[PDB]
């Protein structure tokens, strides 16, 4: 699993 | 209007790589340039996983800036009638097919299209040099892709399962009941979706067919055996015929571990090599087992100074969930950088203790899980993130350990904020958010990927009921019973929790980042003692409930449905901490300085303790609770009913959405440099931070077989025509  | 267009002073940041790229060895040098090019191979698929015209797009761009790079173009365009402002809305839309892999945002599943007049379009393509020296080739990919770069139709706005979406990881006849039918045979099958799709097509009476086509480079024909090549035959299941095939995006995928076989002959370890086979393996058969091994190899190579992954990863943009987008990175361990999350992992066992859930909910014995800052050379696909926790397979998370990712050069790039773009804050917050948004982020990302994805533990039950746990013991907190639900053989967390389980989980990190942030250990971790600590702890909350009223704007109100699944999770925790009320947070709308309607969001520092973390607390245990037991009705009526968008008072959230919009700042889209081999030696290149940069970036991106890469696209793409 991961944004600006 | 402007939401489905990139605007034409869109931000354009290069990626910062020099130093990491000089610091490797010659060996680790040709390691990474073959990944690199495995990773740049691979990404091509997700053109495929994109849209129907996403390939013949991607071939048609990459042809013309072949023939003519954007400053030869420039002249043709605007001899041929069109304006500078024309010609670089062209620019920017060709820079944002290549940053996204697809004419869809990746980070909101919006379509987006060119900003100037077709017919001038046209004008230009047929009048290019690529259009001279192929007549036939750019006229039929005109034709064919055309209307569709530029339809905004509502049905194409979106992405999506059924008529009012589109999705290329299903045919265009699918709904969710498909996708449902879908995961429960792949279920009975113990085939994972993640490098998957799926495709229902009829017969005369009008009976569905299904296939569920996997990625391979082989396709079906007698290769040697595998637990793949028994797979691939007709089943009926609850009487529907399926058939499970291989093959897709088979002559990509070729590429793909050529280059990751000739990356093998450079690895560092015995971990690498075995990682990599295994790499291969997956990609030719098909096997998500092949891949599973690899990545247990892989995560047994703990600080290598070139880290990497590959592979069908995340299912973020799967409509149902499950399946994966191709993905795949390059990077060079930042040790400096990497030392405060080694300190983080240093106390991480004793930190989870903290967590509002006992211990039997927890996993049972903590692993030292790998936490690197790492510096990106390569990071194909459709978007860059800010950090990674990894492999997702929960089995090996549970039993061999995962590793934390910290993306340092991409976190530099997104710490820059100008005072006026920073929205829906009062003055005396903006200036606190400026000072303090870097090193907060650092401490909630450490506290996201260690501490939130890496907590928690899944009720499994074999065939023979061996659950991994004491179901006489164990005891619910939200109900004081036993447990009653569980995950089984063959269930995963994404099977079962399908629509929503990215944004769910992704929730459940973040909360557990809100709420560790405040134990000074953590902030000490980082350096932050109690003189500034508070600032960084407010910050991090501030930011999180601004991003919570942004959110707004990866909702689609006619669908009631989500785009994103971090930017849900934000909106969740804003509603969440709505909910106690007592003046913690309040979104008041206000007009703004220019004379437009803005909005203020006011957020209470002392109340933050007190009103704040119990809230979250109850939050948290509400989720993992859910999560470990496989609750899913109970998961989504928390979760859908947090994520619910209302314009009920004093929130007024439908309301707020519009301002949202009209306030809204594009992401910026960031080039990559590429790397070359002289022969001997391998250099790096970079390029202008712009739209033309981008593309000159994808125009010297594959030197050695582009063409030939426009061609496996578009032959894809043709061949799975009738799909949509
Ligand atoms: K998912
Ligand atoms: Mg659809
Ligand atoms: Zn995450």
């Amino acid at each position: 699993v991961x944004p600006w | 209007d402007t939401q489905y267009i990139l605007p034409n002073d869109i931000g354009v940041s290069s990626l910062d790589c020099r130093e990491a790229f000089r610091l490797l060895s010659p060996t680790e040098r040709l390691y990474a340039y073959h990944l690199s090019r495995a990773a740049w191979y691979g990404g091509l698929a997700v053109l495929l996983q994109t849209s129907p015209e996403a390939p013949y797009i991607y071939a048609l761009l990459s042809r013309l800036f072949r023939a003519q790079d954007p400053d030869q173009l420039r002249q043709h365009a605007l001899a041929e009638g069109l304006t500078e402002e024309e010609y670089q809305a062209f620019l920017v839309y060709a820079a944002g097919v290549y940053s996204n892999m697809g004419n869809y945002k990746s980070f909101g599943d919006t379509k987006f299209v060119p900003n100037l007049p077709k017919e001038k379009l046209e004008r230009v393509i047929l009048g290019s040099e690529a259009a001279q020296q192929h007549p036939e080739e750019v006229r039929g990919l005109w034709q064919t892709c055309g209307e569709l770069m530029f339809s905004l139709e509502p049905r194409l706005r979106h992405l999506g399962l059924g008529k009012e979406g589109i999705t290329t990881y299903f045919s265009g006849n699918c709904t969710m009941e498909d996708a449902k039918l879908a995961q429960d045979f792949l279920d009975s099958q113990n085939l994972s979706a993640y490098n998957t799709r799926l495709f229902k097509e009829v017969d005369g009476e009008g009976k569905p067919y299904y296939e569920v086509r996997l990625a391979s480079v082989l396709g079906s024909e007698p290769s040697l055996d595998s637990e793949v090549t028994s797979k691939l035959k007709s089943y009926e299941f609850r009487g529907s015929p399926f058939q499970v095939t291989r093959g897709d995006y088979a002559p990509i995928l070729q590429k793909v571990v050529e280059q990751l076989e000739k990356a093998k002959a450079y690895a560092a370890n015995s971990h690498q090599g075995q990682m990599l086979a295994q790499y291969i393996e997956s990609f030719t058969q098909g096997s998500i087992e092949a891949h599973k091994r690899g990545s247990r190899f892989w995560i047994q190579d703990k600080g290598p100074i070139v880290e990497s992954y590959i592979g069908f990863i995340e299912s973020y943009r799967d409509p149902f969930g499950s399946r994966g987008e191709f993905e795949g990175f390059v990077a060079v361990v930042n040790k400096a950088m990497s030392a405060k999350f080694e300190r983080l992992v240093a106390s991480a066992e004793q930190l989870l203790k903290e967590l509002p859930w006992p211990p039997t909910f927890e996993k049972d014995k903590f692993l030292t899980p790998d936490f690197t800052s790492l510096d990106v050379l390569t990071f194909a696909g459709s978007g860059i993130p800010a950090g990674i926790n990894i492999p997702n397979y929960d089995d090996l998370r549970q039993t061999e350990g995962f590793k934390n990712v910290s993306l340092g050069n991409v976190l530099a790039v997104a710490y820059a904020t100008q005072r006026e773009k920073l929205t829906f804050l009062e003055e005396d917050d903006k200036d606190l958010y400026i000072l303090w948004k870097g090193p907060s982020f650092d401490v909630q990302v450490g506290l996201h990927a260690l501490l939130g994805h890496g907590s928690g533990k899944l009720f499994v039950q074999d065939e023979k009921g061996a659950f991994n746990f004491d179901q006489e013991t164990v005891i619910n907190p939200e109900t004081g019973e036993q447990i009653q639900s569980w995950y089984r053989s063959g269930e995963t967390w994404d099977s079962k929790f399908s629509t929503i389980a990215s944004s769910y989980e992704e929730c459940r990190a973040e909360s557990v980042g809100l709420y560790l942030c405040l134990h000074p250990q953590v902030l000490e971790i980082f350096g932050f003692e109690g003189a500034d600590a508070e600032d960084v702890i407010y910050v991090n909350w501030l930011n999180m409930v601004r991003a919570g009223l942004l959110a707004l704007e990866f909702y689609t109100p006619e669908a009631f449905n989500w785009r994103q699944a971090h930017m849900q999770a934000r909106f969740v925790i804003l509603r969440v901490l709505l909910e106690a009320g007592e003046g913690l947070v309040t979104i008041t709308p206000t007009t703004g300085s220019d004379g437009r309607p803005d909005a203020r969001v006011r957020l209470d520092r002392s109340k933050i303790r007190s009103v704040g973390k119990p809230a979250l607390e109850r939050f948290l245990r509400r989720l993992q609770v859910l999560k470990s037991t496989g609750d899913v009705a109970g998961g989504r009526a928390l979760y859908e009913g947090y994520a619910t968008v209302t314009d009920a008072p004093p929130e007024c959230f439908l309301t707020l959405r519009d301002t949202v919009l009209l306030r809204k700042e594009s992401r910026k889209l960031i080039v990559q440099p590429n790397t070359r081999l002289e022969g001997s030696d391998v250099q790096l290149l970079e390029y202008e931070a712009s739209a033309a940069g981008l593309i000159r970036s994808f125009s010297e991106r594959f030197p050695e077989d582009g063409p030939e890469l426009e061609e496996i696209l578009t032959q894809l793409a043709t061949a799975d025509a009738r799909f949509w």
